[PDB]
């Protein structure tokens, strides 16, 4: 008696709300011996990951505790408008116009909700760096000449998750059995000049081959490293070695994941040393210069979800599935969507496009009218030219 | 040591991630001081980069491994298969709070 | 990974009674899937699937666990010592769409197009040439103790 | 009316094909000389391109002048470009096709429906040539005559990678391209191909017959070669930068491989669905004009 | 205090967890704070434990 109404009735409105716009994730495959719902999250190379799905256990009023007792109403003491065909009543049919606008002032708060944030941390992107030796293989050397070096530690806590997200193959360990053309397979596989060392002392070839490529071979630890390599020029030494900082900019170099115009170098460049915190000053201070506009159930929204944002890293934030047993998936291509291959620092296709203008903008001589270094002179002020 | 490796790797997060130091000012100043080479184990170093805290990124690596050590733990009431996920995620949160 | 796995074993059967020679009645050429879209392990399946490898014959997988013993099979291969079949392998997974065929099929293709012409078949389609592989592994699934007499 | 020379449009200096390289105005030609290719363990084998479908799109009553150029550059190497397949105005290019119409394509790139004053215009015969194939881009999206827009690619990755060698046998590795590279190179590059006249090279490719055709194919090799490699970008995997020196190389992997993807990226100009299947249409045409 | 993300410190599964911390979390005080910054370079002429 109930069930004309729910197949002939029911059943068009899940259908049409399957369309709607913010529905927009897989609810089932109708296999409950397999359906897994699919596990995004936003992982940062620089922090941990955040769940999309999560037992966080806040009940959205409620929303989250399922009582199935609910079925007992339906099955007996509800109407239908079709069960009810002696009275024939009309069936409605709601404009589109309440939920597509509400759908769409959502997309459009959440949209430019990132917005500062986004633009900080596209700036800061190519910023995260990695402590590096330089040891001298050969006499008069520059410091910054050499073979470079960083220990495993590093590799692990910065190049191998970007690594990930950037989707190459590992780079190849170096046994000193290895030829250089080996080196540069890998190098040519994984586009990141990078090898980690295994074990064994490296020939001299590979070695100026590491020297002359500027490949970073990745040392386990620093324990006697002169050992490591044929040094026959007996030039590589253990006390003789120049540290500095290495750039994440100074390494990769892909488009979408990390910013590494000369422009934005530069601009780095005149920056002070950052705290996480001092970020997030500029993005609070960033948002505040531009209260952006929403309509009223924009507002409405905004403040039902509706504070911190603050907790979670956006260094190289991607999106990326993780298995069920918790390590993050790189990007597959023929699983994952292909919007998820980069966040574009999550700015539109547009922003990105007049970011380009503006960094010929930037880096304009014309506006470069802060200027440093003077020099003081005590001689007449004869013919006064600025110049 | 052969058969216990996660104990050995478990151990290795509480390696110090500072630095020993002479007491160069100390000596100059010929200060009392019963070692015949004095030092101090200062427990970290400045921030070099400017962006990255190698202080940070190691505790991020400390609470990486203790998330997957809470992970593998074993457990039979539906309470502790609660409270690990939970404890996972309180990890998490530390991680930031540490940064 | 199931239904992929089937099919690769009709497809190995069905090789296997065409390179005795016997006329048979093959209701298509190309028994196994072609993955259009999937996961990584599937990709694997077709790959040594396709190579319709020497381990099928001599009966060195066994079959009762059939996709476990695909995908390890396809690890070997992933990393074999000849080189041949490793960069034939390796070429499979990364082009899964393409459909990968022995000449001898081929001109069983041909056969079935010049028959009627307007037939459908894969578009996507490449012509390796089957690696020879001299290891001829003794066999047998089943009960029985072996009793070897030892030179 | 500009007469066609014993070459074709092409040999006029107002029609040069000329990408913007290191301050100067490069030939396409020697911005290919700096290409380099990485090959791999796959092979590209290139098939048999299917016979252009006989029906020419209808031109419908349009009363306007259609600006069919800058379609044309736009759905090919448009770094904003999509549903080039929803206006369907490429079919415009059909009222060229009757013999002696009172349609001109105009050296702007518009399909004028008379003739005008004061502006220069193609030999129309030359010009029901082109249209007499080109038109058929008009449909690109009807489903009885979509290109594959898989297996066209392994010809452009013969035509752009290919050594003599490889052209000659008809199968290459798939290769992974490479140039020593400035900021924003390949939508320097498309932007600057966008700009071509190329309907100079489509009329020539179409109209030009016997030895003078073929001198044409030599001489303007390098240029077909340019539009395939914008055409290659925009369906490449990925397009990695390598730091190498304080010199950057940038690197698409792969030339010959259609991906697919429509996903866009800062990179390289990115296609829709419909200008997959335009482009595709338009390689079925462009090459099997090249192959005679 | 920051011991907990919201709203973790609210979810019922948290429980045995949140006052888990709670059992560790001492309250702070600058004295108690201040001692163990200097226990780290002043000397020590009684074994700590
Ligand atoms: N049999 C195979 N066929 C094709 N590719 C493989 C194969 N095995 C591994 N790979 C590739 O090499 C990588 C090796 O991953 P890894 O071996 O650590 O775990 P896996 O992918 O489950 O493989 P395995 O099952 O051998 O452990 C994978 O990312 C995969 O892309
Ligand atoms: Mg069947």
């Amino acid at each position: 008696n109930i069930a004309v109404a729910h197949t002939d009735h029911l059943s068009v409105v899940y259908a049409t709300m399957s369309n709607f716009m913010l529905n927009f994730t897989n609810n089932f495959s109708g296999n409950h011996a397999t359906f897994k719902p699919d596990q995004y999250v936003i992982t940062s190379p620089e922090g941990s990951y955040k769940p999309i799905i999560e037992r966080q256990g806040e009940t959205v009023d409620g929303l989250t505790i399922i009582d199935t007792s609910i079925v007992w109403p339906i099955l007996c003491q509800c109407t239908y408008p079709l069960v009810r065909q002696s009275i024939m009543e009309e069936i409605v049919y709601p404009d589109p116009s309440t939920t597509l606008s509400q759908s769409l002032s959502v997309a459009q708060v959440l949209s430019k909700l990132t917005l500062p944030d986004a633009f900080i941390n596209m700036i800061l992107s190519g910023g995260d760096s990695v402590v590096m030796r330089t040891y001298q293989t050969e006499a008069d050397d520059d410091l910054d000449e050499g073979i470079r070096m960083t220990t495993y530690d590093q590799y692990l806590s910065h190049i191998r998750e970007r690594l990930h997200i950037t989707n190459v193959p590992d780079p190849i360990y170096i046994t000193g059995a290895s030829t250089p053309d080996q080196i540069a397979a890998s190098v040519q596989a994984t586009h990141v000049a990078v090898v980690l060392y295994q074990s064994g002392v490296i020939n001299g070839p590979a070695s100026t081959y590491l020297r002359e490529n500027e490949v970073l071979v990745v040392m386990p630890d620093y324990y006697d490293v002169v050992s490591r390599f044929a040094n026959a020029n007996l030039q590589m030494n253990n006390n003789r070695y120049h540290e500095s900082v290495l750039e994440i900019a100074d390494i990769f170099d892909q488009a979408d994941f990390i910013q590494t115009s000369d422009a934005v170098r530069q601009l780095r460049a005149l920056m002070p040393t950052l705290s996480t915190s001092q970020i997030r000053h500029a993005i609070e201070r960033i948002a505040q210069i531009t209260d952006v506009d929403s309509t009223d159930y924009g507002k409405l929204t905004l403040r039902f979800l509706g504070t911190l944002t603050r907790s979670l890293k956006m260094q190289n934030a991607q999106i990326r599935r993780i298995r069920p047993d918790g390590t993050v998936l790189r990007y597959d291509d023929q699983i994952d969507i292909e919007a998820f291959r980069w966040s574009r620092y999550f700015l539109d296709e547009l922003q990105l496009r007049r970011l380009s203008v503006g960094l010929r903008l930037i880096t304009n001589p014309r506006i470069a009218r802060r200027f440093n270094g003077v020099r003081i002179m005590y001689l007449t002020d004869d013919d006064p030219d600025p110049d | 040591l052969a058969g216990a490796n996660t104990i050995i790797a478990i151990m290795r997060l509480f390696t110090p991630q500072g630095f020993l130091r002479t007491d160069d000012l100390a000596i100059a100043a010929n200060f009392p001081r019963a070692s015949r080479n004095p030092q101090t184990y200062i427990p970290y170093t400045n921030q070099r980069g400017t962006v990255t805290n190698e202080f940070a990124s190691r505790f991020r690596t400390i609470v990486a491994t203790l998330a997957n050590v809470v992970n593998e733990r074993a457990v039979q009431d539906d309470m502790q298969k609660a409270t690990r996920s939970c404890t996972k995620q309180w990890l998490r949160h530390l991680e930031t709070q540490f940064d | 990974i199931d239904h992929f796995a089937a099919k690769i074993l009709e497809d190995w059967r069905q090789k296997e009674k065409l390179d005795k020679g016997a006329l048979v009645e093959a209701d298509r050429v190309i028994q196994r899937l072609i993955p259009l879209s999937s996961s990584t392990y599937v990709q694997r399946l077709a790959a040594i699937g396709a190579l319709y490898p020497n381990e099928f014959t001599e009966n060195v997988l066994d079959l009762s666990r059939l996709s476990t013993a695909l995908l390890q099979l396809s690890d070997t291969y992933y990393q074999h010592a000849n080189d041949q079949l490793r960069r034939l392998y390796r070429r499979m997974y990364n082009d899964s769409r393409t459909l990968y065929m022995t000449q001898r099929h081929q001109e069983l293709l041909l056969a079935q197009i010049t028959a009627d012409p307007n037939i459908l078949l894969y578009p996507y389609t490449y012509i390796f040439t089957t690696i020879p592989t001299s290891m001829n592994y003794i066999s047998n699934t089943g009960q029985g103790r072996i009793k070897h007499s030892l030179t | 009316m500009l007469q066609q020379p014993t070459g074709g449009y092409t040999t006029l200096e107002q029609f040069a094909f000329t990408i913007r390289n290191d301050g100067t105005n490069a030939t396409p030609t020697q911005f290919l000389q700096l290409l380099s290719y990485e090959a791999t363990e796959n092979e590209l084998v290139k098939k048999t391109i299917p016979t252009p479908e006989t029906h020419l799109p209808s031109a419908r009553n349009v009363p306007g002048n259609v600006y069919i150029e800058d379609a044309i550059t736009q759905a090919l190497f448009g770094i904003s470009a999509q549903n080039v397949n929803a206006h369907g105005y490429f079919s415009r290019l059909s009222a060229l096709a009757l013999p002696n119409t009172s349609a001109r394509l105009g050296l702007d790139g518009v399909i004028y429906n008379s003739e005008t004053i004061n502006i220069p215009f193609y030999d129309p015969a030359a010009v029901a040539n082109f249209a007499a194939t080109y038109a058929k881009l008009g449909n690109a999206s009807t489903p009885r005559y979509r290109a594959d827009m898989i297996d066209i690619y392994a010809h452009v990755g013969l035509e752009l990678a290919g050594t003599d060698a490889e052209r000659a046998a008809g199968v290459m590795p798939v290769k992974r391209a490479k140039f020593d590279s400035w900021e924003g190179s390949l939508i320097s590059l498309s932007r600057d191909v966008v700009n071509w006249k190329i309907l100079a090279f489509l009329i020539d490719l179409c109209s030009l017959e016997g030895e003078a055709l073929r001198a044409f194919k030599t001489r303007n090799r390098d240029v077909f070669r340019m539009m395939l490699f914008i055409m290659s970008t925009a369906v490449a995997a990925n397009v990695v930068n390598r730091k190498v020196t304080k010199r950057v190389d940038r690197v698409l992997e792969y030339i010959g491989v259609n991906s697919m993807r429509t996903a866009g990226r800062t990179a390289t100009i990115t296609y829709d669905l419909s200008r997959h299947e335009f482009a595709a249409k338009f390689l079925q045409l462009t090459f099997t004009r090249w192959n005679a | 205090k920051r011991y907990f993300p919201e709203n973790l410190e609210q979810n019922q599964s948290a429980a045995r967890l949140v006052s888990a911390v709670k059992a560790r979390a001492s309250e702070a005080d600058i004295s108690s704070i201040h001692l163990a910054i200097a226990r780290e370079v002043s000397p020590m002429f009684n074994v700590h434990e």
